[PDB]
């Protein structure tokens, strides 16, 4: 589905 | 340079790997992305997360901006000393 973000 | 990267493998079967119950957390790899080209993907595991590697038109490389390298073993070596917004510090090899 999709991807991991690092937190901002 | 070449061990933890696996290059045109799967999602499918880069989460198949790493999520093997020998593998402990921090386990990873390095491939190409199957939806973005010329970026790449960092996946680590249990579950497993995939971070997409974006390239600059420079140069670089970058999973977060305030985060860039010059290569890909320069963000492996970084990630593999402080997760730094990963899920997990980045600490083994995945085997083959
Ligand atoms: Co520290």
């Amino acid at each position: 589905p999709q991807y991991e973000e690092i937190p901002i | 340079a070449e061990e933890w990267y696996f290059g045109k493998i799967t999602r499918r079967e880069s989460e198949r790997l790493l999520l093997n119950p020998e593998n402990p957390r921090g386990t990873f790899l390095v491939r190409e992305s199957e939806t973005t080209k010329g970026a790449y993907c960092l996946s680590v595991s249990l579950n497993v997360a995939h971070y997409k590697i974006r390239k600059l038109d420079s140069g670089g490389f970058y999973i977060t901006s305030r985060t860039q390298f010059s290569s890909l073993q320069q963000l492996v070596a970084y990630y593999s000393k402080h997760a730094d917004g990963l899920c997990h510090r980045l600490t083994n090899v995945c085997p083959t």
